[PDB]
């Protein structure tokens, strides 16, 4: 009697993921005109109103 | 320009702006002084995310 039995087996996977965003925002005042504690107050950087 | 802090009177009840001591003498070395008033406030602001 003869018998022999092969098996072969192989498994391959691979997941990849990648995300990127980004978001700038910028204000710019200009002010001429005033010499008072008014303008002084309304010189300030920080709401533009 | 800058004789405008505040002055009060209560007696009064008068609330007035900066007239008294409102004066500033040019010392002939200066060709004049051309008071003026300008104030720019520029902000960059620029945020990245990677």
């Amino acid at each position: 009697g003869v018998s022999v039995g092969k098996c072969r087996g192989i498994l391959n996977e691979i997941k990849d993921r990648n995300k990127r965003d980004t978001m700038v925002e910028d204000l710019v005042v200009l002010v001429r005109g005033g010499a008072s504690e008014h303008i002084t107050t309304l010189a300030y950087q920080e709401l533009p109103t | 320009g800058e004789w405008r802090e505040l002055r009060y009177d209560s007696t009064c009840e008068r609330l007035y702006y900066g007239d008294d001591e409102k004066y500033f003498r040019k010392p002939y070395n200066f060709l004049k002084y051309h008071f003026e008033a300008l104030a720019d406030t520029g902000i960059s602001s620029e945020f990245y995310d990677n």
